[PDB]
């Protein structure tokens, strides 16, 4: 199945402070008005990296896992949303396929009515997560506005990734592409609207 | 200020030195730019505390002491237009400099019309300035007053326009705000391309000294050099080439204020549209406004028209005017505006018998 | 101003002869507050350590590597280092950091460097003949020796061929070191591999045991996981400083702010991608960035064929900043400030100007625009000229160049 | 070694030419008004006010300089006015009389 | 046309872009030129028969 993104998987690209001002940038983003994979937990590909979104307050969804084969043969990255806060581990993983509800190691880490956005994606050796949330008026498809995704973490794991999956009741998968977008930053430094260049004439 | 960048940038010679020289250039041209358009007045001239016009309004244009001292449609115009080693300096004359020169200038204009250019100004009533104004264009001085209260207002009324056009508008005073913006443009590129590598490994200094060591270094900080000197001779040439647009248009508002201010000019479109009167500076940000009075036509009628008339077997000729005809009878006007006198033997000369002029007329000549 | 010009004279004028530029008077180092230290105390105070043939690592990562402990660690009996010198380690960083551990006689311990031999060497623990790392150990008798012989710490005695650099083996099949089969027992040449120092209390000095912890590092395309302290200085606001701010390397002047970054942005940018604003790392306040104070410097002078008083201007600088006068285009020093106004000499900027006047001086002053006149108008009155004066003007215009060629190969190639 | 000096003494000459190009269109733009100050100044009589100088134009007269060109421009200035009153018309037999 | 040149050209940063601008500027200055000397003229007068 397939649904538009309209206008969303902007984040913050940096840890700078810009006010009042128009700023073009080029990085992985998710382009305006693309389609989007919908699902109600296959190994998928990661491609540059992945706009996940949900709307979740069960936790049903739970995790991810990240690498090449996932399992044993080499390292690949664990993550867990725990009741108590996130739990991120990396380790040459032989697990279950995926851990649900009844409806050597070399790094480790510890910390519906709303849309629950996460942005992940892994340069030279550093795996990158972004996140936000949101209520939401209907929950069929994602909405059409603005907001910004914000850095959660920043990790030194320099493990290889080119496949993932889910761990877990509906959610959606959209590629970043190396785009250039013109970012909007108001008084308070928030980024509040972009222009995706590319996407059409007036854009560009 | 890395001193080791520094000791490789002495390495180029001159190129710093005769940079800084250029801008110098550019920098002391436009302080003259602006003294030899405004500075044109000998004596700071003053308005009388009466305003015995004519009936004639100039307070639009004329300071306000509550006001700097700019006038009214000084102020519209002043509000309508809006650091890597990098310094702007200040111009030589103050914009309160520049409102005392626009002060003289319209002061001496409105009180002593052309005179105060070639000499002492001489006082001379505005109305009689004015009807003297008309006999630049043409037009008999006693067109003028027998229509003063209609040339009065509609003069009036078409500065108020000026002041509701610039109240009401956002494109029209653009020509001064391109200049503003392209100087801003302009420093802002040579700032944005301090952040580019030009194929170097980095464009932080700091960074490329700590990552390499001195001979690597060195050949890295070459790469900034090279590119960073391009990039500043790219501003400073086309400062160069831009200042030599601004130095033409100086001159050109030069010759505005001696021709058209401290004058009446008879060049056609030089002064504005129309049969030029007079016109009055008005400072504005990095410029100059001209308000061009100029007289039009405004009200034709057709006539039958003849080169000359048969008298006595003489052929006349009008002295000043256009011989004209209502249909029935035969009038001789002034040319720019109708007014029909009677024909005579001193409205008229003669030049020889009626047989050679093609189109000539038979009508009698009055002998007063 | 003559070495500016390259002249033993100087023409009346104001000229450019440098630039001023307020020092740093000092330099700011700020990073995190120093926290995650690595877990070398876990190794360096363990209960015991394994036998030399089975040798256990420690896996170093993600932490702060402060060495400085252990450079004053003096109850180690030795503290060698190869490669590298132990004092320098401080200021390093790297990707995988290791501690490598056992126990062996002091007359043992001597073999732990590159390129040795002997038992220990051979078939226990080889060094790379490059090694980059270091080597510690401390006196261990009351820990490691027991009455009667503490025989629970052992060595490879003999190998079918040597170790190399860094190859861990703990299998314990009987060695055939010979024609005689080993036939699966302890005997002559069908030696079991491994044998035991049996620490007694008692031994001397060489016969006692030492625990032994060898440091190794590396430095890889993954992520340089460990790396010394971030030692930091004190925050000096409101004066001229060299700064660094975690990564970010500058010069300026720091003062409190009235910006409001979001709590994971650490440094703000102007317009033109200039760096105004930081985060202090370890009180998180935002702090502005303004430049240390700089300007041209500029000599004003009548001709040196007159008089050789100068006035100096400092374009653009508070004249905190350096008869004293600040003028609108810069501080002014040398020049008598006077209340009169005259027609412009030599140019200042902002309405002043300069000239050299009498007991002479320069001054400076405010630009006289011409005498102030009113015109005696009214309705009804003229004035006409009752004579006149002929008057011969010049004017001078410029019209041609001096004309120029170049061979350009000559130039360039001579 | 050769191609670094190559490098700087052709941007070296460059920046010279580009230089007196620039110098040379505001030498033309001087003789082209030399030139109009000959045509209206010298030929002619200027009504054109501060053209020709100061005052109320007469006549003006070359004088070659190296580099360039001298006007002397002889001009006409007022020089000893006095007050007068004044009307724009006089009254007669019931009508109105201009100058 | 190539890839490989066109990334290392992005190196330097507003050079291309500023060659560009200026040869737009000269561009659109020729049309004004001629409407500046031509387009004096408010309506097209036509010679009679
Ligand atoms: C000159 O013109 C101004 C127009 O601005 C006259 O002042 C205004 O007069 C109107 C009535 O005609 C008032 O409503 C305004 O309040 C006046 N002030 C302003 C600032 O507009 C002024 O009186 C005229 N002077 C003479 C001598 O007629
Ligand atoms: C010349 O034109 C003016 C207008 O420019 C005419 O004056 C107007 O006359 C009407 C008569 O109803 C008045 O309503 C207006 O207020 C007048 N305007 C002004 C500014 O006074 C004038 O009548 C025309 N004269 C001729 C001979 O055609
Ligand atoms: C042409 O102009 C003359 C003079 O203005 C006009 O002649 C006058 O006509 C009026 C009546 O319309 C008489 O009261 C005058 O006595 C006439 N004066 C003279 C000198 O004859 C004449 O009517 C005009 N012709 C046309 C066709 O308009
Ligand atoms: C202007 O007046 C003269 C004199 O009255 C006219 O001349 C006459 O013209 C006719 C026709 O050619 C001749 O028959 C007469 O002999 C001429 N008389 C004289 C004394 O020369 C002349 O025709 C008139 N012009 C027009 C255009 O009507
Ligand atoms: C970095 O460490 C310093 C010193 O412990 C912290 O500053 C103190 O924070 C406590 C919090 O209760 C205050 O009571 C003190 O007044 C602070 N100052 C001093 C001099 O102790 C600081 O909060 C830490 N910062 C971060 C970002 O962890
Ligand atoms: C999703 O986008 C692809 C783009 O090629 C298009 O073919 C497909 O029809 C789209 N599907 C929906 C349901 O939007
Ligand atoms: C996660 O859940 C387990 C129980 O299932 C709990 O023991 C553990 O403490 C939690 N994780 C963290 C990081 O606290
Ligand atoms: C990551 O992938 C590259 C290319 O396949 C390989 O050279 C590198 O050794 C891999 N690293 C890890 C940690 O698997
Ligand atoms: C910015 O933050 C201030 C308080 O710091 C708040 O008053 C304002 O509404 C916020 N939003 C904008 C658009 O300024
Ligand atoms: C009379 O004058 C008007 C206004 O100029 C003009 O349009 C008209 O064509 C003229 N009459 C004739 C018969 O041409
Ligand atoms: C003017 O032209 C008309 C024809 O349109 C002709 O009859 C008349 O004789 C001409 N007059 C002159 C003076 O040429
Ligand atoms: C062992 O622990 C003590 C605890 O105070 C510490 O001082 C010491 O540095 C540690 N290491 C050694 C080699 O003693
Ligand atoms: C120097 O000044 C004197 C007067 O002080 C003057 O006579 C002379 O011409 C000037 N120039 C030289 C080169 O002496
Ligand atoms: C410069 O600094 C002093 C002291 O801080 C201040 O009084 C003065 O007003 C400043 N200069 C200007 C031109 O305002
Ligand atoms: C200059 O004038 C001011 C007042 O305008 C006065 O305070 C000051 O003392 C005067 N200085 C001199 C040198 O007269
Ligand atoms: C100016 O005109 C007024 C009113 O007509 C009159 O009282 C006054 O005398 C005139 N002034 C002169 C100098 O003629
Ligand atoms: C006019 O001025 C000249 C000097 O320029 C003087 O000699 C002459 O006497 C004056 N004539 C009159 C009548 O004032
Ligand atoms: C003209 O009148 C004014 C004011 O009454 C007076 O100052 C001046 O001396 C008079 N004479 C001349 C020659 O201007």
């Amino acid at each position: 199945a397939y649904t538009n993104s309209f206008t969303r998987g902007v984040y913050y690209p940096d840890k700078v402070f810009r006010s009042s001002v128009l700023h073009s940038t080029q990085d992985l983003f998710l382009p305006f008005f693309s389609n989007v994979t919908w699902f109600h937990n296959p190994v998928l590909p990661f491609n540059d990296g992945v706009y996940f979104a949900s709307t979740e307050k069960s936790n049903i969804i739970r995790g991810w896992i990240f690498g090449t084969t996932l399992d044993s043969k080499t390292q690949s990255l664990l993550i867990v949303n725990n009741a108590t806060n996130v739990v991120i581990k990396v380790c040459e993983f032989q697990f279950c396929n995926d851990p649900f509800l009844g409806v050597n190691c070399t790094f480790e880490y510890v910390s519906f009515k709303n849309l629950r956005e996460f942005v992940f994606k892994n340069i030279d050796g550093y795996f990158k997560i972004y996140s936000k949330h949101t209520p939401i008026n209907l929950v069929r498809d994602l909405p059409q506005g603005f907001s910004a995704l914000e850095p959660l973490v920043d990790l030194p794991i320099g493990i290889n990734i080119t496949r993932f999956q889910t761990l877990l009741a509906a959610y959606y998968v959209g590629y970043l592409q190396p785009r250039t977008f013109l970012l909007k930053y108001n008084e308070n430094g928030t980024i509040t609207d972009a222009v995706d260049c590319a996407l059409d004439p007036l854009s560009e | 200020d890395s001193t080791e960048c520094s000791n490789l940038l002495l390495q180029y010679g001159s190129f710093c030195t005769q940079l800084n020289r250029a801008l110098t250039g550019i920098a002391v041209e436009q302080d003259k730019n602006t003294q030899e358009v405004f500075a044109q007045v000998k004596q700071i001239y003053k308005t009388p505390p009466i305003k015995d016009f004519g009936g004639f309004n100039f307070s639009q244009i004329l300071p306000d002491p509550s006001k700097s001292k700019r006038s009214f449609i000084e102020d519209l115009l002043f509000n309508k237009v809006t650091f890597n080693g990098l310094t702007v300096l200040p111009p030589l004359l103050t914009d309160e400099m520049i409102a005392q020169y626009t002060s003289a200038l319209l002061a001496g204009t409105i009180t002593s019309g052309w005179t105060f250019g070639a000499g002492a100004a001489l006082q001379i009533p505005f109305a009689m300035q004015m009807a003297y104004r008309f006999n630049g264009i043409g037009v008999t001085q006693n067109v003028l007053y027998e229509n003063q209260k209609l040339i009065a207002n509609q003069f009036n009324s078409a500065i108020g326009k000026i002041q509701d056009s610039l109240s009401s508008t956002a494109s029209a005073l653009g020509k001064l705000q391109d200049v503003v913006n392209q100087n801003a443009q302009a420093l802002n590129t040579l700032v944005k391309q301090l952040s580019s590598n030009f194929g170097a490994i980095s464009s932080v200094l700091n960074d490329i000294l700590s990552r390499l060591d001195k001979v690597e270094a060195e050949v890295q900080i070459d790469r900034l050099i090279t590119g960073r000197l391009q990039s500043l001779q790219t501003y400073v040439t086309q400062q160069l080439i831009r200042a030599a647009e601004i130095r033409a248009s100086a001159n050109l508002a030069a010759t505005k204020m001696s021709e058209c201010v401290l004058g009446q000019s008879k060049r056609v479109d030089f002064c504005g549209k129309g049969y030029h009167l007079m016109s009055f500076p008005q400072s504005a940000p990095h410029g100059v406004v001209f308000l061009h009075v100029t007289y039009v036509p405004a009200q034709e009628k057709n006539f039958t028209t003849a080169p000359a008339i048969c008298h006595d077997g003489k052929a006349h000729f009008p002295r000043e005017g256009v011989f004209v005809s209502n249909g029935t009878h035969w009038f001789v006007t002034q040319r720019n505006f109708y007014e029909p006198q009677i024909i005579t033997t001193d409205n008229t000369f003669v030049s020889g018998n009626c047989d050679v002029v093609i189109g000539i007329v038979n009508n009698t000549v009055y002998d007063p | 101003t003559k070495c500016t010009l390259k002249s033993f004279t100087v023409e009346k004028g104001i000229y450019q002869t440098s630039n001023f530029r307020v020092q740093p008077t000092e330099s700011i180092v700020r990073f995190p507050n120093i926290t995650n230290l690595c877990p070398f105390g876990e190794v360096f105070n363990a209960t015991r350590f394994a036998s030399v043939y089975a040798w256990n690592r420690k896996r170093i990562s993600n932490c702060v590597a402060d060495y400085s402990v252990l450079y004053n660690s003096a109850s180690f009996s030795t503290f060698k280092c190869y490669g590298v010198s132990p004092t320098k380690l401080n200021d390093l960083c790297f990707t995988n950091v290791y501690a490598d551990s056992f126990v062996i006689r002091g007359d043992e311990v001597r073999q732990i460097a590159p390129g040795q031999t002997g038992n220990i060497a051979d078939y226990n623990y080889k060094l790379p003949d490059d090694f980059t790392g270091c080597v510690i150990a401390w006196n261990s008798n009351n820990l490691d020796s027991k009455v009667g012989g503490n025989y629970n710490y052992l060595y490879r005695l003999f190998r079918k061929s040597n170790l190399k650099p860094f190859e861990r083996d703990i299998s314990t099949e009987i060695y055939q070191a010979g024609s005689t089969p080993c036939n699966g027992v302890k005997g002559f040449n069908c030696y079991f591999p491994l044998q035991s120092y049996g620490f007694q209390p008692t031994y001397g000095v060489g016969y006692q045991p030492y625990r032994v912890v060898v440091l190794s590092f590396e430095l890889l395309h993954a992520p340089a996981t460990v790396c010394g302290p971030k030692k930091s200085t004190n925050l000096v606001k409101n004066k001229c400083v060299n700064f660094n701010f975690n990564g970010l390397t500058g010069t300026g002047v720091l003062t409190e702010s009235n910006k409001k970054f979001l709590p994971f942005q650490q440094f703000g940018r102007d317009i033109a991608d200039t760096t105004d604003a930081v985060r202090d790392p370890q009180t998180l306040e935002i702090l502005d960035i303004t430049p240390c104070s700089f300007g041209g410097v500029s000599v004003i002078t009548p001709g040196t064929n007159t008089s050789n008083q100068v006035a100096v201007l400092y374009q653009g600088v508070n004249c905190t900043e350096v008869n004293v006068f600040q003028t609108r285009a810069g501080c002014l020093i040398g020049a008598e400030h006077v209340n009169n106004s005259y027609e412009c000499d030599i140019p200042i900027g902002a309405g002043i100007c300069a000239s050299y006047q009498t007991s002479q001086s320069i001054i400076a002053y405010t630009m006289s625009l011409g005498a102030e006149n009113s015109v005696a108008y009214s309705n009804n009155s003229i004035a006409i000229p009752t004579n006149f004066t002929i008057s011969v003007t010049t004017e001078i215009l410029p019209v041609s160049m001096t004309k120029t060629s170049v061979d350009c190969t000559m130039y360039i190639c001579g």
